[PDB]
């Protein structure tokens, strides 16, 4: 019945300012207090602040010093600005709306979320390395490293170019302000002829591939 | 700020069973101004209960809320498969609006010990200056598993990171990857590399090692 669409820079360096926006389609834009809420990868939710169409704001004192939320009734949008960012502000930010203008501030409408990452590094495509092993199924892997932001997807192809379906998917881990992620296919032991398989990853900064030698 | 505390951190049940999750508050929440949400991987929180005990539109009555003051409860009377997720409580009785830390409702199945693999850093990465030693544990249950790195039998600490998958949708198991990271230098100064894995499906801790250069 109502859609909130968000956007804004997803990657920043320490000390800069985070800037996000949320647009409302449907219902009235008036009187509701529109909120921004965030969630650090792997943690729980923190409410940041809210603003109604008249400009009235309520802020979580945990951020007051650095937060500014504002509204634009001519576009039916509201926006969030968070200054002097640090890695701690890396998180999925959401905009949200309560069901009634004069009721509890709990939220039935939510934006899709915007991941915003704050790192000292610069955006980079991942560099790929093969994981050769050493149960009637052998494991073959691919390691993706030094990539940012954290937006990767793997896929596997046989020398014969047919897809490998046997995919296993792990969450990236953060280090040095950049990310790494691994992936593996489990190939039945008795498949000894192909000398390798091909690992592939897609990333905003460029897609890569690397053949992963079949062992034994 | 009101601290919401949820327990247990994980609830491991089977479809059909009743789930009861607690959300204690550190001061009382006025007028029973408390909401519950569900959240699935990558999705925005989804409203289930508002005003402590009222179901949001479309929420099936297997879901019910209750409680008051500093103590609230969410009950799922007979879990269905799609009910396994994370849940958060949220108070809107005073400012600032706060959330609890959540509780994961996880599928409980029979014990499954992991298959284990270790992988030496590639020769190519070694040239770039770092060695990433990797150990995988596949398809095990329950989720707790200790992965330990040994280098020349020196128990290694603070130079590894792990990453665990979501519960498999079909077989309810987990897989976990651990990475031990050393300079090429240190990697060079040693020889036996070992990944010791302990899991309750295992009668004795398993170990996969390899000798540098021998792989």
């Amino acid at each position: 019945e109502v859609q909130l669409q968000q956007w804004g820079a997803g990657l920043l360096k320490p000390s800069e300012t985070l800037s996000l926006t949320c647009a409302v389609y449907g219902g009235s834009f008036s009187d509701y207090y529109w909120s921004w809420i965030r969630q650090p990868p792997g943690k729980g939710l923190e409410w940041i602040g809210e603003i109604n169409h008249s400009g009235s704001t309520n802020y979580n004192p945990s951020l007051k010093s650095r937060v500014t939320i504002s509204v634009d009734t001519s576009k039916n949008q509201f926006s969030l600005k968070l200054s002097s960012v640090t890695a701690a502000d890396t998180a999925v930010y959401y905009c949200a709306r309560p069901p009634h203008d004069t009721s509890g501030h709990y939220w039935n409408y939510w934006g899709q979320g915007t991941l915003v990452t704050v790192s000292s590094g610069s955006a980079s495509a991942p560099t790929l390395f093969p994981l050769v092993s050493c149960t009637s199924s052998v494991a073959v892997g691919c390691l993706a490293q030094d990539f940012l932001p954290d937006s990767i997807t793997f896929s596997w192809k046989y020398k014969n170019n047919s897809d490998i379906s046997s995919t296993r998917g792990f969450p990236s881990v953060l280090r040095g302000g950049k990310y790494a992620a691994t992936s593996q296919v489990l190939l039945p032991s008795k498949d000894v002829t192909d000398e390798h398989v091909v690992c592939k990853v897609q990333h905003p900064n460029g897609n890569k591939e690397k053949n992963v030698p079949l062992p034994v | 700020e009101i601290v919401l505390t949820q327990s247990p951190a994980t609830l491991s049940l089977s479809p059909g069973e009743r789930a009861t999750l607690s959300c204690g508050a550190s001061q009382s929440v006025s007028s029973n101004y408390l909401a519950w949400y569900q959240q699935k991987p990558g999705q925005a929180p989804r409203l289930l209960i508002y005003d402590a005990s009222s179901r949001a539109t479309g929420i099936p009555d297997r879901f019910s809320g209750s409680g008051s003051g500093t103590d609230f409860t969410l009950t799922i009377s007979r879990l269905e498969p799609e009910d396994f997720a994370v849940y958060y409580c949220q108070q809107y009785g005073s400012s600032p609006l706060t959330f609890g830390g959540g509780t994961k409702v996880e599928i409980k199945r029979t014990v499954a010990a992991p298959s284990v693999f270790i992988f030496p850093p590639s020769d190519e990465q070694l040239k770039s200056g770092t060695a990433s030693v990797v150990c995988l544990l596949n398809n095990f249950y329950p989720r707790e598993a200790k992965v330990q790195w040994k280098v020349d039998n020196a128990l290694q600490s603070g130079n590894s990171q792990e990453s665990v998958t979501e519960q498999d949708s079909k077989d309810s198991t987990y897989s976990l990857s651990s990475t031990l990271t050393l300079s090429k230098a240190d990697y060079e100064k040693h020889k036996v590399y070992a990944c010791e894995v302990t899991h309750q499906g295992l009668s004795s801790p398993v170990t996969k090692s390899f000798n540098r250069g021998e792989c």
